[PDB]
């Protein structure tokens, strides 16, 4: 049951992080307006967040956690300590080099990133200052996520999940209180993320002390563990760049599209990355350490059981979510984005991109389940091979769909790209005789889909009772929003309960 | 040795993702509007 408890804890903590995130820019825009200073900090803060995809989130984790599990299971806790100290030191050196690079080349990075900031002299001078202040955040979040990764390997998931929203509270305090202490006050926000990064790191040392994994970052290039981490980081960086290329060409097609389409894709992606980030990302952080421990220990039957449990729970929590987002594509857009600058036209286009993205919503989450399967096997080359294959085929459906579907085609093609990426993941797993699903899958699907028709029948029935959503103000429109969905999911879980489905069937130990 | 170029290439991709997309968008823009009627 602790596997469900950990998954619920991470998903709930991420839920807290996102709602704190929405409050973050709401107050920031309220107190700092929406001038050239506000988006200057946004650019200076998003840049370390993309570098997080390399050193903290999307490249370092799958290249380090599987090695950590093998070291812990076989060699012992002493060899694990010397290994983690060496890799942490090498990681600190890598982050220090790039951080120092940004220190003496902050103006160069600004013009490289945003050409629209160099022409504005007063914004260029401002953004260079903030970028200098918030650059060490990538250093702090690199160790913060490094400690979060090892804690996850030791079955501590609540503590790392608190770190993201913890930075939100630190930033909320700096903006609310230390506004007049800086001239201009925007530098307070720049210091806020830096202080948040330190506060994130210092948070987990008391927990790291409990397991005795605290280590000074010693340096040894010749050490085998560090060399292996870098060796596997090779394909990991290749996968990150491959996904980056796919994102780049998606932007190329979007730019060629009709004017104003980029905003619709941005908002649809916001409403699409919200559930996949809460569900799929959280599922990755729990499965990856657990699968790696089972594979390293030689418990292949537990590796298959964990893979099956992650797969069935993914279907259980993603299929209703995808259909619900598709059904409420209209209500969601008109209750979150149809305010002043939006009309009925813009909300309609966002709803069409929402249903197209929600088709692949199941694909995005299940990819976050299948990808740790090969990441667990210390075979990162295969996911990249699927990634490039998906990349090339994504473009040929992109140029096929832009014709008759325009922005809806781009969103739908991304959705099918993730879904077929997952089927490629499934095919490779079965072809190499690795994952053997437990019997009873067919009954699981048929009982799941009929619950989805319960979701739709209740939701469209409640929608037609619910009068026009444009009526009312902010609090009234939002209040009716979760009100319908909580009754819908309650009906969904009631349908699951009367269908012979119980929580104990999804309870996993260790 | 080859690892460094891979790290630098992907760092460039993340840091300059908007600018490379913008750079090629009007670079191949004359190429694509001439492709429309062909």
């Amino acid at each position: 049951a602790n596997l469900l408890k950990s998954l619920a804890a991470v998903s709930s903590m991420t839920m807290f992080s996102r709602v704190l995130g929405f409050a973050r820019d709401a107050i920031v825009a309220r107190i700092f307006g929406a001038g050239m200073a506000t988006d200057a900090f946004f650019v200076a803060f998003k840049l370390p967040n993309l570098l997080r995809r390399i050193f903290a989130e999307g490249a370092f984790s799958q290249a380090f956690v599987p090695i950590l599990a093998e070291y812990k299971s076989k060699q012992g806790e002493d060899a694990t300590r010397v290994f983690v100290s060496y890799v942490s030191g090498l990681l600190t050196l890598a982050l220090a080099v790039v951080t120092v690079a940004g220190m003496l080349a902050a103006p160069w990075v600004i013009m490289v990133t945003a050409p629209g900031f160099a022409d504005t002299a007063d914004k260029f001078a401002l953004t260079s200052q903030l970028l200098k202040i918030t650059f060490p955040y990538i250093l702090l979040i690199s160790l913060a996520s490094l400690v979060g990764a090892i804690l996850n390997t030791w079955n501590r998931f609540s503590i790392p999940a608190f770190a993201p929203t913890l930075l939100n509270i630190s930033m909320i305090g700096f903006a609310l209180f230390a506004a007049p202490y800086f001239n201009p006050p925007v530098l307070a926000l720049a210091w806020a993320v830096t202080v948040g990064g330190v506060l994130q790191l210092v948070y987990q040392l008391p927990h790291l002390k409990k397991i005795g994994m605290l280590v000074l970052p010693r340096i040894n290039f010749h050490d085998a563990g560090a060399m292996r981490v870098v060796k596997q980081m090779g394909p990991a960086i290749l996968g990150v760049s491959v996904s980056q290329i796919s994102l780049i060409i998606n932007t190329i097609f979007a730019s060629f599209l009709a004017s104003g389409s980029v905003s619709w894709m941005y908002y649809a992606d916001r409403l699409m990355e919200f559930p996949s980030g809460v569900l799929g990302v959280a599922l990755g952080t729990i499965l990856l350490p657990s699968l790696s421990k089972s594979f390293a220990s030689g418990n292949h039957d537990e590796y298959n059981r964990l893979m099956d449990w992650g797969l069935r729970l993914c279907f259980l929590l993603a299929l209703p979510s995808a259909v619900a987002l598709g059904i409420l594509s209209g209500p969601l857009t008109v209750s979150l984005f149809q305010y002043g600058k939006f009309t009925a036209f813009d909300a309609l286009m966002t709803q069409r991109a929402l249903i197209a993205y929600s088709v692949g919503l199941i694909g995005l989450i299940v990819v976050k389940v299948l990808a740790p399967g090969f990441y667990s096997r210390q075979d990162i080359k295969t996911p990249v091979k699927i990634a490039i294959v998906t990349l090339i085929l994504t473009q040929l459906m992109n140029l096929a769909f832009i014709g008759p579907l325009k922005h809806a085609g781009l969103s739908l093609s991304i959705g099918l790209a993730a879904c077929l990426n997952a089927s490629l993941l499934y095919w490779q797993l079965r072809k190499q005789k690795i994952f053997t699903p437990q019997p009873g899958w067919m009954a699981f699907l048929l009982r799941l889909v009929v619950a989805v028709l319960v979701m739709s029948g209740v939701l469209l029935g409640m929608l037609h009772i619910m009068p026009e959503w444009s009526l009312g103000t902010m609090p009234w429109r939002l209040l009716r929003l979760m009100a319908v969905v909580l009754a819908g999911i309650a009906a969904y879980f009631a349908a699951l309960a009367v269908l012979g489905f119980k929580v104990k069937e999804f309870a996993r130990r260790t | 040795m080859k690892y460094i170029i891979n790290l630098a290439f992907c760092v460039l991709l993340l840091v300059a993702g908007d600018s490379i997309a913008y750079r090629v968008s009007q670079y191949l823009a004359p190429l694509v509007d001439t492709f429309t009627k062909h």
